[PDB]
Parts: structure tokens; C-alpha cells; sequence
């Protein structure tokens, strides 16, 4: 039969009725007098749902262009399909109906950056939520920017002092690298980042204006009460004048959580482009990858491993590559990134964890087994790498850091032999007790950053045996006794001269002999 | 809609003729004036509807056999694997970049043939049978199917006669018969090709001592290796005499 | 802006075009003109091959298809509704959806023309007192004030009676099923009693 | 009450579709 | 002659040409973009539309932006003029030392050589 | 050197190390250079990282 070829329809489109109704409703003779909705610069919402709106129209919209619904909520045009535009929603999608108008704004996504952003608890879109008014001394730059090239960078030289003894000796961090703090839940990651912020408050009042570090903390997917406690803490220490709090919490919409580290990186790149130094902590980057996974899976993109999209490596790559040490022709600024990736029961062979480990230079693996051994911070010293190495390590700390690494390397292999109490060797016992001295030396209470000169003196006093006479159980207070009972001149000249000179290593060699240790 | 309300349009039901009478004289010059922007319609031929990643979906081809060597107008051959309701999904033997949306596909009437026989003994062919050693085309050879049926239960006898491999562990522990499917499994860089090439060289050595019926002629199938590894194996077999 | 409501709701993406077509042609009160035009286009697709080549071939460019459907439908007193419909359906290659947009349009118009079909299938040709007594018993199955038509078919398998085919419900008042339900009712008691 | 009285379109388990005019 | 963008999804751009499609692996230049964007045709979609992968970011692409075919794969400046320079993926100097001297301009997509033209010299 | 998809920082380190060791020569002695760097580092979208 000749009718069978036209039996079943072969559609090249889905919203065919939406194209037919733009040509049949003018065929009514009474509806030719401007009875047509324009779709050149406007757009009608076809289907809302789950924080995803699909908009018919928007012919002149750009990919990644921030559009605005007529309800007031904004949105980012992400999928530019052949017959509609898949628009994510930056807020609650309860305010959107089918048939609402979408007014595009012509702007790729913008956040207020500048010197007036300091101390402002803002979202991943730019609105402050701390209740201190709008942003005043700011300017509106792009969210997604191109990373600096190969000309625009120089070598990572100057160190970024953390204040934590387990990381400033073993895993040193220079001003301009990307150092990952990877661990499990409740292992000390956010606390290490907060100590890295509070040490900048302790440091910035001793250095000039060109050497100050302005922190930016990006809380993605956390609670609102956690960011409230952190704002209370940074105000109680007074470090809010150096800190920007970008906060897209768990109540906030999924594209806000997706764009929070990008917004924070744009707010922290202002100090990098103006010769200052910046420090950004993309806290809970795995929750940002989860928010991007949800935003893509509702946008009908084909999923891959662990139902993530393909370009989720690119998602963290183009975010982390904006952290660099610029050359002197471009201002000499720096941005030191600190991603935080949570693993689940130690599976480091996951997808997002391997991607962020493959991107970043260093890694700080905090383990939940050594957290409950009393070793706080729970730094696994074997797996932690720092690929600047001794190029940006503090001099003086470099004189003892090789000894610390080698002695802890022997103490890591002396294990599985200490469970036989009569099996004395008198040489593996010496390194076995020396490793306990060095391990319990590197403990710190939280929210207590130690300056780098006192760290160098305190680890010098332990790698040279000046706390070797005490027991293994009293080194947490003998450390404080060694810090207090020495002359204040030793730290005062060690911070200034830059290294342990031969004109100092005979002074504090004897100043450790006039100390009182609580054990003999 | 259903089929019951769709079959009943096969009978004429207009009860007026003010459209089908006039435009039936207008339609033929209307399709004459756009004769240039057409393509000649394919019924028993094949037109490429789309192409991607080495897979071309060919509209048309009303009489291909499932598995027939189709040949594009670019000179590259194909193989009609899946036959859909409206189009043919063929594969592309080689460069897919020389196939655009709109090419012509001619079927050859050949389930995929390879040149077999005595003349291909000593030749390096590709996966379609065409020689790549480059000493002329194949002589004293004939085409046969690549997907012949395996012989049945009556057509086999018991594996008795032994295939000496020349390897001591193979001939001492895991002895190979002369009709035996035997897997050489392992990890990467463990010597699986080593046992393979040792077996081939030993069948060369034994073929010059057995009288003319126990002569076993090896065949090597290199899938997915380097061109330099196959060239190294060719130089090795030629310097041995295999 | 102000479209008259369709009498019965329907399915998506081919019935929606028929819903919009009935709404627009009911705003213009050309509801039986465009049905005749769609019937004419169904038979016009049946007649020639150069028109069904505009709907089954995937290598025709959309420019020549749009210009052919405009330059053909320029004349012959065609409605504005059917002209703009075929322009919009030829711009997107949806000419093959004509055969199942017109069926949903016919279902819509049959809902409006307030006329429901039926089919009575019988064994003998019906006489005029059989027919006027058939209409009173078959009208009790419709549910409002309608115009239920009565079609006739003859099939020898029934031993008298009638079976009504409403295309959605079936009333088997035949004797061939009466004796078929009779012989089933006896054998459920002989196995028991 | 023609407007603001929708009808159930389709039902897939605990998921009900209502279609409105 | 010139086609327009039909669909932008991620780094993948579907370009719709009306008549005489470019080949697969062909290089396409988007005209009107801020940064010089180059598309490479990955496959033909099937309705006079190719499906390209973008070399630069697709942030700022409009549906309907005119895309012109170059009739060839990605052509890079090659030769003695490139020594000491840092080339891009599309062959642009990113070492900020000016334009590249051109011995020859070669397309980056080509064949494996042959089986015959090999060296078994370890 | 076709640096495919690594960090930009090590690419800049390689460029400075070959500046100072005498492999890449800038200025008018550019003809004596014996290395062409090709960089497709992590910042670029995956078409560039797939074709570098
Ligand atoms: N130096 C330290 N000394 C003693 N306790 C510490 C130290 N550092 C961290 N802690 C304790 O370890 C816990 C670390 O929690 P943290 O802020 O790391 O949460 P998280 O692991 O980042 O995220 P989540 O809450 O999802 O697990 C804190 O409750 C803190 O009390
Ligand atoms: N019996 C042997 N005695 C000494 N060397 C051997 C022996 N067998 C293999 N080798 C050596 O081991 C190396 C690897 O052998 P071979 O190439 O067969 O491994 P393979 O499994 O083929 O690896 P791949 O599959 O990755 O090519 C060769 O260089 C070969 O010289
Ligand atoms: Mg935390
Ligand atoms: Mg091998």
C-alpha cells in the first residue's frame, strides 16, 4: 500500500507544537495586530522542574549567560539546544510556572570583587548574607575566566606559612601552589585550613603590605550553622578583615553550590591581579562535584563513572589552574589554593579524589586511624607529597626537615616489630623511640597556630635529642616548656635573619641546657 | 491514534475536489524548478544518511545481505552489520573522514571474502586479505568466506597426534594435540608471544623432516599490535626461514 | 489569547497539533472546511510520488520543501489555516504527521458535531421494524444527548441477534454467544451437582 | 468551573499527572 | 557556503551547514567570537549538521553564529620557525615573542606511515 | 615537547629551565634553538587537550 510510508511520524524535534503555534495563531484574521510573543530576546518557560527550566525562545542568548526570570530569580543558560534552552535556576523553582517570561541579561556570570569584599559573608553569586548592607567598594568581574598562561607565571619561591607543625616541616607549602587536604569525615581537614587562615592573622601584622595574605574561605555544601560558627570564630580572632566568606550551603540551590568555588576564585583573583597575595580554600570540593553531578543529570547529559559527567575533571581543572604565582611583569601576585576532598572509608581510588589528586601539586592525607592514636593533626607522613619540595621550604626548617623525613621513614618501617616486648635490638629501639619523640612532637591543639620560628626551634630541640631524656608521654608540655624557657631573642632574630646561622646555633644549643624538662 | 482509525483513510473520503485538481498540475513544474537542489533517489542503491566514529548509517540498500561487503564511492569498503527498519548501519574499513553525509554506497553482492590458498603462504596481509608486504598482488589464490560454519560432531575425530611446540614446559607438562584449542593466557610482558613464536619456529623445523602430509603450516594473526612489532616478526621469520 | 476549548482532550505531539487546529478553525468557524482540506491532502499524498518524497526522503533540503509547499498552496482557494499549517509542518519535516493529525482532528470534530458512531453486525439483512426497534435498545448505551449513527454489517457466524461495535465498548446481544454462555453455564453444574 | 478544575492525565504508580486547561 | 551554530552543549558544538558539508576532522572557525575559537568536526549528525568539539571555551556562543569552513584539518605553523617558541593546539604562539616563521603549514591529522616503510634496527 | 594536559606550573618551570640551560634561545639567536614546546595544559577544554 502506498500509504504505509507516511503511517508513523519521523520527528526531528520535540517541541513541534511550540513551533506550529507560532504560525497558526496568526492565521486567525483578528490576531494579526501584534498578537505574537517575541522570542528574539525573550523566552517562555516550557517545563519547570527540580531546579531546571527549559525555555523556548532566547535566540540571541549566549552559552553560560545569566538570564533572569520574571519571578525575580536568576538563572544560567547552560544547554543551548536546537529548539530550546536548558536553563538552570539559582534559587527555588517553586516561583516558576509554565508560560513565564525569561529575560536574558546579556551578561556572562558576574560577581562583585574588590577591596570592599573583605569580611563579607556572601553567596556563590555575590549577595552578602551577613546583614551589613550591600557591597560598597567593589567592581563586577567575570566568574569563569581564562587561567594564566605559561608566560604569565613564574617559579614558586616564597613560602606560605601554615602554622601547623606537621605540615610546615614535612609537606611545605609555597605561596602559589595548589595543596589538597584529603581525608575522611571528622579527620581534621577544615581545622587545618582554619589554622592556615588564623596564622595569616598572626603573620600579617609583622610583614609589609606587599607580603600580606588575604584569605578566602569557600564553604560549599556545609551547614549554615557551621559557617555561622566559623564567622563567629574568625570574628573572635579578628581575622575577618583578611577573610572573605563565600558560602553556598546545603539549603542553597545546586547551581549556587556549583558556582561557589568559581565565585570565590574570582573574588580571590583580585589580589592576584593587583600584586597582593591570596589564599583560597575550596572547602568540600567533593560536594561541589556532587552539585555539578545533580545539575548535569537533571540536564539529560549522559553519565559516566559514579554517574558523574565526563567533564568533571575539567570542572576542577579550570577552577584550580587559576591559582598561580604570577611573574614580575604581571604584578608578582599569588593565589594559593587549598581544595578539600572527602574520601569515604579510605577509598582514594574514587573518581573525584583521583582527579583532584592528579591536578594538585601537594596532598595532605589525613587518616582516621592515626586521628584516634592521639596524633592530631592526623597527617599520614608517608603518602603526603609536596611537589615544590625544598624550593619553597623555610630555611632553617630545611636544615632539620631532611632529618625529620628520614627518621620518620625509618620509624614507619620499624612498625610490625614493636609488638614483641622482649625483642630488643638497641638500634631499632633507638629509632623506634626517636620516631615516637618526633611523632608526639608534631602534635598541636586546634585554633592554635605557632609561628614558623618557634616551630623550627621546637623541632630542632627534638631532632637533636634535647627532649630525648624525657619519657614518651610528657612531650606535649615539654614542648611548651622549651618554647617558653628559652630567650625571646632566639625567635626574634630567627624570624628576621631567615635561617639558623652559625652565629645562632651555638646560642640555642646552650639555651636548651638551661631548660627544665618534666622528666629525667 | 490506533490502527483501526488509521486504516480507514486508505479509502477516499474528501467529498470535494477543489485542492487535488488544481495543484496536481502545479506540482510537476514546482519540482522541476528545484531539480538542481535534489539528489537522485536510491532504492537498490545506498546513500549515507550520517557518519561518525567509523560508523556510517546508510539510507537505502534494499537488497544487502546482513554481513555483505558494501563499497563506498570513496573507494573504502564496509560491512552491513545491523539492518534497521529504514536505514542500514554499516562499518567503515579504514578512514571515516573520506565519507560525508550524502555519499553513494554500492553493494557488492559478496559476503566478506579473503584470498585463501597456496599462493598466500609467505605473505603479510591485512585483516581483509590484501597484502601489505608489497611484492605484487596475490597469485594462485581464491576467495572464500570469513564466516564459514564450524565442522560438526561426525566431521571430527579424536585428538591423537601430538603437536610438538619446541618448548620444554609445554611438551612436558601441558602437551598440545594437533586439533586442540589451547589458550596462552597471562599478564602483559610475560612471554605469550614468546611461546607462540617458539611453536611456529618449531613447526618450521619439523616440517623439513616429516613426509609431506604431517607438514603443519602456521598462520599468525596480529591484532592491535604495532606496525614495528609485526615488521620485527616478519624480519625474524624471514631470517629463520619460517 | 482567547481560544475556544476543545470538546475532548487528547494525547501529545500529534494530537496537540490537531487540538490547536480545531481551536483555530473553531475561532474562524471553518471546522468542516479544513477537514475537507486535510482529506484532500491525504488523498493527494496517495496520488503522486513527488509529494510523498517530501515526507519520506531524508535528503531533501528544507528550503526546497518549504518553497514547494508555499508555491503549491499559493492558490486554489485554500484556507489561511491549512496554508500556514502546511508551511509550519513542511518547515520542520513534519509532513508525515499529517496522517495522524487528521485522525485526532476527526475525533475532535466528531465530539463537536455531537455525533458518535456504532456498528451493528448481524446475520440477515435487517428489516425496517428490526431497525427501528434496534435504535431504541442501542440508544440506552450512549450517555448523553448525542447523534449515535447505526452502521450495518452482515456476518453468518452469528445465529441471529445483534452485536453493537461502539469502537470502545461492545454489546454482544447475539444468540451465538447466548448459546455459548448457555453451554458454559450447564457444564459448571454437571461437574458439581 | 471549567477553568481551575483539571483532570487526571496519566498514573504511573504513586506519580499522577494532571492536565489543566 | 557558511553555516551557523545549531546547538551548544558543553565543549561540543553542533554546526548546521546548508549545502556542501565539511569533511570529518575538518577545522571550523567561528566568526564573531571574542577569543579565536576553532572547532573540529568530529562526526556528521545526519540532517545537514556536523557535531564539532571546541578548542577554546564555549562561554559566549550564540545559536546562529556564522561558522566558516576551512576545508582542511587544524593547520599548524611547522618547521624551523617554531624552535624555541611555545605553540598552541591550533598553532598559535603563546610565548609572546611575536608570530611564527613558517617553513611549511601542515595539517595535524595524518596517517600512520605504512608497513613497508619501517626500521627493524634495535 | 608536546606537553599534553599537565599542570601549567611545570610547563613554565620547563620553559625557564630551558631558557637558562641554553636550549631555548630568545632574541636574535633564536635559530640556534633545538626544542619546540607544544603546550595543551590542564586549563584548556578537552578538545585542545585531545589534539595537542
Ligand atoms: N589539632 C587538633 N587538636 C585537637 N583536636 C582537633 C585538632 N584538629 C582538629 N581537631 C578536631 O577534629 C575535628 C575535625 O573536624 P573537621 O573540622 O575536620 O570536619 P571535616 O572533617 O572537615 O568535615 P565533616 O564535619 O564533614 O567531617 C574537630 O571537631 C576538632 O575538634
Ligand atoms: N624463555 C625466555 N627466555 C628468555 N627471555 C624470554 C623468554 N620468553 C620471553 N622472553 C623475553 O621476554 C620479553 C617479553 O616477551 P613477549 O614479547 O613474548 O611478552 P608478551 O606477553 O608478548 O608481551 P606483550 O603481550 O605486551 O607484547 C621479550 O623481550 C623476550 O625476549
Ligand atoms: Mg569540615
Ligand atoms: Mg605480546
Amino acid at each position: 500500500k502506498a500509504l504505509d510510508e507516511l503511517r508513523k511520524p519521523k520527528f526531528s524535534s520535540k517541541y513541534l507544537i511550540q513551533h506550529v503555534s507560532q504560525k497558526l495563531i496568526p492565521a486567525v484574521k483578528e490576531w494579526e495586530k501584534s498578537y505574537q510573543p517575541p522570542v528574539i530576546h525573550l523566552g517562555r518557560v516550557l517545563s519547570v522542574g527540580d531546579g531546571i527550566a527549559r525555555v523556548y525562545g532566547l535566540k540571541s542568548v549566549q552559552a553560560g549567560e545569566l538570564v533572569c526570570f520574571d519571578s525575580g530569580v536568576k538563572g544560567m543558560a547552560l544547554n543551548l539546544q536546537a529548539d530550546h534552552v536548558g536553563v538552570v535556576v539559582f534559587g527555588n523553582d517553586s516561583v516558576i510556572h509554565q508560560g513565564d517570561l525569561v529575560y536574558r541579561t546579556g551578561q556572562i556570570v558576574n560577581v562583585p570583587i574588590g577591596p570592599g569584599t573583605l569580611g563579607r559573608v556572601t553567596d556563590g553569586l555575590g549577595q552578602p548574607i551577613d546583614g551589613k548592607g550591600p557591597l560598597t567598594n567593589v567592581r563586577s568581574s567575570l566568574v569563569e575566566v581564562k587561567a594564566p598562561g605559561i608566560i604569565a607565571r613564574q617559579s614558586v619561591r616564597e613560602p606560605l606559612f601554615t602554622g601547623v607543625k606537621a605540615v610546615d616541616a614535612l609537606v611545605p607549602i609555597g605561596r602559589g601552589q595548589r595543596e589538597l587536604i584529603i581525608g575522611d569525615r571528622q579527620t581534621g581537614k577544615t581545622a587545618v585550613a582554619i589554622d592556615a587562615i588564623i596564622h595569616q592573622k598572626n603573620c600579617n601584622e609583622q610583614v609589609p603590605k606587599a607580603q600580606r595574605v588575604y584569605c578566602v574561605y569557600v564553604a560549599v555544601g556545609q551547614k549554615r550553622s557551621t559557617v555561622a560558627q566559623l564567622v563567629k570564630l574568625f570574628t573572635q580572632t579578628g581575622a575577618m578583615r583578611y577573610t572573605i566568606m563565600v558560602s553556598a550551603t546545603a539549603s542553597d540551590a545546586a547551581p549556587l553550590q556549583f558556582l561557589a568555588p568559581y565565585s570565590g576564585c574570582a573574588m580571590a583573583e583580585y589580589f592576584r591581579d593587583t600584586g597582593k597575595h591570596g589564599l583560597i580554600i575550596y572547602d568540600d570540593l567533593s560536594k561541589q562535584s556532587v552539585a555539578y553531578r545533580q545539575m548535569s543529570l537533571l540536564l539529560r547529559r549522559p553519565p559516566g563513572r559514579e554517574a558523574f559527567p565526563g567533564d568533571v575533571f575539567y570542572l576542577h581543572s579550570r577552577l584550580l589552574e587559576r591559582a598561580a604565582k604570577l611573574s614580575k611583569e604581571l604584578g608578582g601576585g599569588s593565589l594559593t589554593a587549598f581544595p578539600v576532598i572527602e574520601t569515604q572509608a579510605g577509598d582514594v581510588s574514587a573518581y573525584i579524589a583521583t582527579n583532584v589528586i592528579s591536578i594538585t601539586d601537594g596532598q595532605i592525607f589525613l587518616e582516621t586511624e592515626l586521628f584516634y592514636k592521639g596524633i592530631r593533626p592526623a597527617l599520614n607522613v608517608g603518602l603526603s607529597v609536596s611537589r615544590v619540595g625544598s624550593a619553597a621550604q623555610f630555611p632553617g626548617m630545611k636544615q632539620v626537615a631532611g632529618t625529620l623525613k628520614l627518621e620518620l621513614a625509618q620509624y614507619r618501617e620499624v612498625a610490625a616489630f614493636a609488638q614483641f616486648g622482649s625483642d630488643l635490638d638497641a638500634a631499632t629501639q633507638y629509632v623506634l623511640e626517636r620516631g615516637a619523640r618526633l611523632t608526639e612532637m608534631l602534635k598541636q591543639k586546634q585554633f592554635a597556630p605557632i609561628p614558623i620560628e618557634r616551630q623550627t626551634v621546637a623541632v630542632y630541640a627534638a631532632t637533636k635529642g634535647f627532649l630525648d631524656k624525657v619519657r614518651v608521654q610528657d612531650i606535649v608540655a615539654a614542648e611548651e616548656a622549651v618554647i617558653s624557657q628559652v630567650n625571646p631573642a632566639v625567635f626574634k632574630i630567627l624570624k628576621a635573619n631567615g635561617k639558623i646561622t652559625p652565629a645562632l646555633d651555638a646560642h640555642l644549643k646552650a639555651e636548651l641546657r638551661k631548660v627544665k624538662l618534666p622528666g629525667a | 491514534a490506533d490502527a483501526k482509525a488509521l486504516d480507514e483513510l486508505r479509502k477516499p473520503k474528501f467529498s470535494s475536489k477543489y485542492l487535488i485538481q488544481h495543484v496536481s498540475q502545479k506540482l510537476i513544474p514546482a519540482v522541476k524548478e528545484w531539480e538542481k537542489s535534489y539528489q537522485p533517489p536510491v532504492i537498490h542503491l545506498g546513500r549515507v544518511l550520517s557518519v561518525g566514529d567509523g560508523i556510517a548509517r546508510v539510507y537505502g540498500l534494499k537488497s544487502v545481505q546482513a554481513g555483505e561487503l558494501v563499497c563506498f564511492d570513496s573507494g573504502v569498503k564496509g560491512m552491513a552489520l545491523n539492518l534497521q527498519a529504514d536505514h542500514v548501519g554499516v562499518v567503515v574499513f579504514g578512514n571515516d573522514s573520506v565519507i560525508h553525509q550524502g555519499d553513494l554506497v554500492y553493494r557488492t553482492g559478496q559476503i566478506v571474502n579473503v584470498p585463501i590458498g597456496p599462493g598466500t603462504l609467505g605473505r603479510v596481509t591485512d585483516g581483509l586479505g590484501q597484502p601489505i608486504d608489497g611484492k605484487g598482488p596475490l597469485t594462485n589464490v581464491r576467495s572464500s568466506l570469513v564466516e564459514v560454519k564450524a565442522p560438526g560432531i561426525i566431521a571430527r575425530q579424536s585428538v591423537r597426534e601430538p603437536l610438538f611446540t619446541g618448548v620444554k614446559a609445554v611438551d612436558a607438562l601441558v602437551p598440545i594435540g594437533r586439533g586442540q584449542r589451547e589458550l596462552i593466557i597471562g599478564d602483559r610482558q610475560t612471554g605469550k608471544t614468546a611461546v607462540a613464536i617458539d611453536a611456529i619456529i618449531h613447526q618450521k623445523n619439523c616440517n623439513e623432516q616429516v613426509p609431506k602430509a604431517q607438514r603443519v603450516y602456521c598462520v599468525y594473526v596480529a591484532v592491535g599490535q604495532k606496525r614495528s612489532t609485526v615488521a620485527q616478526l616478519v624480519k625474524l621469520f624471514t631470517q629463520t626461514g619460517a | 489569547l482567547k481560544l475556544p476549548t476543545a470538546p475532548l482532550q487528547l494525547s501529545g505531539t500529534s494530537a496537540q497539533i490537531a487540538t490547536l487546529l480545531w481551536q483555530v478553525a473553531a475561532k474562524e468557524n471553518q471546522l468542516d472546511k479544513v477537514q475537507d482540506e486535510l482529506y484532500q491532502f491525504i488523498e493527494l499524498f496517495k496520488q503522486h510520488s513527488e509529494l510523498r518524497r517530501l515526507a519520506t526522503d531524508p535528503f531533501v533540503p528544507t528550503l526546497v520543501r518549504t518553497k514547494i509547499i508555499s508555491s503549491v498552496l499559493k492558490d486554489s482557494g485554500a484556507s489561511e489555516i491549512t496554508k500556514k499549517l502546511f508551511e509550519a509542518l513542511a518547515d520542520e519535516g513534519a509532513l508525515s504527521a499529517l496522517l495522524e493529525v487528521t485522525v485526532n482532528y476527526e475525533e475532535l470534530m466528531l465530539a463537536h458535531k455531537k455525533e458518535v458512531y456504532c456498528t451493528v453486525i448481524t446475520a440477515e439483512p435487517l428489516d425496517k421494524l428490526e431497525r427501528v426497534e434496534l435504535t431504541k435498545k442501542a440508544e440506552k448505551f450512549v450517555d448523553a444527548g448525542f447523534k449515535l449513527v447505526m452502521q450495518e454489517k452482515i456476518d453468518k457466524k452469528l445465529l441471529g441477534g445483534f452485536v453493537i461495535e461502539f469502537s470502545d465498548r461492545r454489546v454482544d446481544m447475539s444468540t451465538a454467544k447466548k448459546v455459548e454462555e448457555f453451554n458454559n453455564f450447564v457444564n459448571k453444574l454437571v461437574l458439581s451437582i | 468551573p471549567a477553568i481551575d478544575a483539571g483532570y487526571v492525565s496519566q498514573v504511573i504508580g504513586p506519580v499522577v499527572d494532571v492536565r489543566f486547561d | 557556503d557558511a553555516g551557523y551554530v545549531s546547538q551548544v552543549i558543553g565543549p561540543v558544538v553542533d554546526v548546521r551547514f546548508d549545502g556542501e558539508l565539511p569533511s570529518i576532522l575538518s577545522s571550523l572557525e567561528v566568526e564573531g567570537h571574542s577569543v579565536r575559537l576553532v572547532l573540529e568536526v568530529a562526526q556528521h549528525m545526519g540532517d545537514n549538521t556536523v557535531r564539532c568539539i571546541a578548542m577554546d571555551s564555549t562561554d559566549g556562543l550564540v545559536r546562529g553564529q556564522k561558522v566558516v569552513d576551512t576545508g582542511s584539518p587544524i593547520k599548524v605553523p611547522v618547521g624551523r620557525g617554531t624552535l624555541g617558541r611555545i605553540m598552541n593546539v591550533i598553532g598559535e604562539p603563546v610565548d609572546e615573542q611575536g608570530p611564527i616563521d613558517a617553513a611549511d603549514i601542515w595539517s595535524i591529522h595524518r596517517e600512520a606511515p605504512e608497513f613497508t616503510e619501517q626500521s627493524t634496527e634495535q | 615537547f608536546a606537553g599534553v594536559g599537565e599542570r601549567t606550573r611545570e610547563g613554565n618551570d620547563l620553559y625557564r629551565e630551558m631558557i637558562e640551560s641554553g636550549v631555548i634561545k630568545l632574541g636574535a639567536e633564536r635559530g640556534n634553538s633545538k626544542c619546540t614546546l607544544v603546550y595543551g595544559q590542564m586549563n584548556e577544554p578537552p578538545g585542545a587537550r585531545a589534539r595537542v
